[PDB]
């Protein structure tokens, strides 16, 4: 019923800004992002060789 | 994701012969989602210090962090993360259920 | 897990399926935890399908006071048992309710206290068979078949086997401690690999003639 | 000439768990200026010689 995808990636977000805390002599800055990896549906149509 | 994996076989007629029969097997998939994070930190004296030399030492360090979150994003793509010990993210290079690698003729 | 290989044909069915179509014989039921019996249980395994399960009582009662009410006809079951009281079946009927690591995996298995459908007479059911003595073994069209007792001794259990596995065997030569199901036959011939403790092969689908 | 050369890594995330940070470290190079001389002399008398030819 779904299409083909042999190979696709999952990806949550990219860049996320958590916040920024400032104190008296300093600031800190915090990032973050999320990935799930690959997925591959149909093993049968992948063909690898080691040798080169 | 899931899977329908049908079943069924055939045999010879008969009039009397009991009747064979179809049916059918469905199973499911899952993958997991990591997160990472990176931070930064500037005082008030090296950011001062650091301006002498026409260096942005507040940017340079912004930068750093969404770099560093890339490349953790495409080493997961190409290797999983934490596969040997039971999470299931999987990559490009290290999915268990791939045909494996072989020789080539030359 | 996807599929690897592509075949020239399908499977002729999976365990618990009926695949042939005539008289039968099946009535529901509900299940006994292990720890209920009194008298412990040597062998142990999970609420599996495909697997013997034996009767333990009747819980129609339904009440406390001076006049019950017996509203229904209810029985209950043991996955070991030394009463038969049929073979589990029909996987379409009931639901995963999840495995203990992570929902969504795949399990035969069912939580005590649920209801189920139990064959006592079938034309064709497709079972999970296993075999004994630790040898290479090849039944063929017609050989018979029994069930793994709660109550079996540890001495007669040398490879560990499930509570209510089914085992096949020649009509000459029977395991020690087994219970025979009456008029059961192989129908579809077999060949299973040689066997050791712990690393005991799950046998291969098979047809089956419960009665 | 100068070099900038980062730093930093990724760690995974958590609520209550402490922040990683990232640094630099800069460093520079240096080259050496060289300089030469070449000069020339006429004599009287060689200079009308040489107008001879």
């Amino acid at each position: 019923t779904d299409g083909g995808s042999v190979f696709s990636q999952l990806v949550q977000s990219k860049f996320i800004t958590l916040g920024v805390e400032k104190r008296a002599k300093s600031y800190v800055e915090d990032f973050s992002n999320g990935t799930a990896g690959a997925l591959c549906k149909r093993p049968w149509a992948v063909v690898r060789y080691l040798g080169i | 994701q899931g899977i329908v994996e049908p079943a069924g076989t055939a045999v010879e007629y008969g009039d009397h012969t009991n009747i064979p029969l179809t049916s059918w097997n469905a199973n499911f998939e899952r993958r997991t989602i990591v997160r990472g994070e990176l931070g930064m930190m500037v005082g008030t004296l090296e950011e001062g210090r650091a301006s002498a030399i026409r260096l942005n030492s507040a940017e340079t360090k912004r930068q750093q962090a969404a770099i560093g979150l890339e490349t953790f994003r495409n080493a997961i793509g190409f290797y999983g993360w934490q596969s040997g010990l039971g999470n299931r993210t999987y990559g490009f290079l290290n999915d268990p259920n791939l045909p494996a690698f072989q020789t080539p003729p030359s | 897990m996807f599929q690897k290989q592509v075949y020239r044909q399908y499977t002729p069915g999976f365990p618990g399926d009926l695949i042939e179509d005539g008289p039968k014989r099946a009535r529901p039921g509900r299940i006994m935890s292990l720890s209920a019996v009194n008298p412990a249980a040597t062998a142990t395994g999970p609420n599996r399908a495909s697997r013997a399960f034996g009767y333990a009582g009747d819980v129609s009662a339904l009440g406390e006071g001076q006049p019950k009410t017996i509203a229904a006809r209810a029985s209950e079951v043991v996955i070991g048992g030394a009463n038969f009281f049929g073979v589990l079946g029909h996987p379409k009927h009931y639901a995963l309710f999840g495995s203990a690591g992570d929902s969504l995996a795949p399990s035969y298995d069912l939580p005590d206290g649920a209801e189920g459908e139990f064959f006592d007479m079938a034309t064709g059911l497709v079972v999970e068979i296993f075999n004994g003595a630790a040898a290479a073994l090849d039944l063929d069209y017609g050989d018979l078949v029994a069930y793994v007792p709660n109550n079996l001794a540890t001495a007669d259990d040398a490879l560990g086997l499930p509570a209510g596995a089914l085992v096949g065997f020649k009509t000459g030569s029977m395991p020690t401690g087994l219970v025979q199901i009456p008029n059961a036959r192989i129908v579809n011939a077999i060949s299973l690999p040689a066997q050791s403790a712990g690393n005991l092969v799950a046998g291969v689908t098979i047809v089956q003639l419960t009665q």
